[PDB]
């Protein structure tokens, strides 16, 4: 014989969903995607000073 | 005794008896994690 069942007083957490945007250390960056840079060779940043 | 005799026809089948109940959701109370099971037993009769 088997048996099976299923509780109704307790459920699972199964995923933890993190947001990098949620996080305090989004400052440091400038998040600014691409749809396309595997298509790119060098890029550059210029600067005036 | 006898010459021309009777066959069966169509073949045997099979049902699902018992299985494991294996669900999920998208966080609605939390007890509509059960009234789903049933809705998904219901299916199999």
């Amino acid at each position: 014989d088997v048996e099976f069942d299923a509780l109704l007083g307790s459920y699972c957490n199964t995923l933890s969903l993190v947001r990098f945007l949620e996080l305090g250390l989004s400052v440091a960056c400038v998040c600014t995607k691409f749809p396309e840079l595997a298509y790119m060779n060098e890029g550059r940043v210029q600067f005036e000073v | 005794e006898d010459t021309e005799a009777d066959v069966p026809v169509t073949y045997g089948e099979m049902v699902l008896n018992g299985a494991n109940l294996v669900t999920a959701l998208v966080m609605r109370s939390l007890d509509d994690v059960g009234r789903h099971l049933l809705e998904m037993q219901e299916e199999q009769l």
